[PDB]
């Protein structure tokens, strides 16, 4: 996976919604 | 001139012209006092200083990067008067050593910092930072052809170069940089030799030479930013 955070920042930032959609699409519907 | 330079009001992102016209022309002030010094003045305030440079720097409007250029040959005319070991003779050094590095030397990743910020980043930065041709994701960022505002303006340039000199290969890619220079010669290459393409070019500095070259005469709104740095790379000076 890219960095799309910086490994020291994915390091506390919550990743799951971008390992699932599911826990975004959660919210939308 | 801090307050204009402040993010919020001038954001590279959010970039309200008005910040922008309003102070170059706060900028073009000095230049006028600096070929009016025959009044003399104290050095602090005649340097705008780094905090404003870095900053204008990190920007990319080429009107507001010929301003810059075009008050530092404003400085240059006062930079002699002035010992080589001045704090505001050193910083002034660190800008155009930079800035000829970041436009034209393209030996950035050598470099101690681009403007205070460690090469280290930029590839790390060009990490998660799509690019067609990653055999050269580096020195795209290191020339005006790659510099985002600065690139799509040698488009405009190289295509007048191109009708000027009437050729009938015409670059291929819409950006210039040594890869979209190369690949279309290479294919061309046998007929290159003898004509079709730019004859004042056989290699990519020739190219941002003579993208410069344009950029040497009167037509053009941005021309000082080529002509403020023939002054410090002895070979571009030749070439104007």
């Amino acid at each position: 996976q890219h960095q799309m955070f910086d490994p020291g920042v994915a390091d506390l930032l919550d990743t799951d919604i971008l390992t699932s959609p599911s826990k975004r699409k959660r919210k939308l519907k | 001139q801090s307050l204009l330079t402040l993010d919020k009001i001038f954001n590279n992102a959010t970039s309200n012209r008005f910040s922008t016209m309003a102070f170059i022309s706060s900028l073009d002030i000095l230049t006028q006092l600096s070929k009016q010094t025959k009044s003399d003045y104290a050095i602090q305030y005649l340097i705008v200083g780094p905090d404003i440079m870095n900053k204008v720097f990190s920007s990319d409007d080429p009107l507001l990067l010929s301003a810059a250029c075009r008050y530092l040959v404003a400085t240059k005319n006062k930079l002699m008067q002035y010992p080589s070991t001045n704090k505001f003779v050193r910083m002034q050094n660190q800008y155009i050593m930079d800035l000829t590095n970041y436009l034209y030397r393209n030996k950035v990743l050598s470099s101690k910092s681009l403007f205070g910020v460690s090469p280290d980043f930029f590839k790390q930065i060009l990490e998660n930072l799509y690019i067609p041709t990653a055999d050269f994701k580096n020195a795209k960022f290191f020339t005006i052809t790659g510099i985002p505002a600065l690139s799509y303006i040698c488009i405009i340039i190289l295509r007048r170069l191109e009708t000027a000199e009437n050729t009938k290969i015409k670059f291929t890619s819409g950006i210039i940089n040594e890869e979209t220079f190369n690949n279309f010669f290479r294919v061309h290459h046998d007929e290159i030799g003898q004509h079709g393409w730019i004859k004042g070019v056989n290699n990519i500095h020739d190219l941002r030479v003579k993208i410069l070259m344009h950029l040497s005469n009167t037509a053009n709104p941005y021309r000082d930013i080529a002509a403020f740095l023939f002054t410090y790379l002895k070979s571009l000076s030749k070439y104007s």
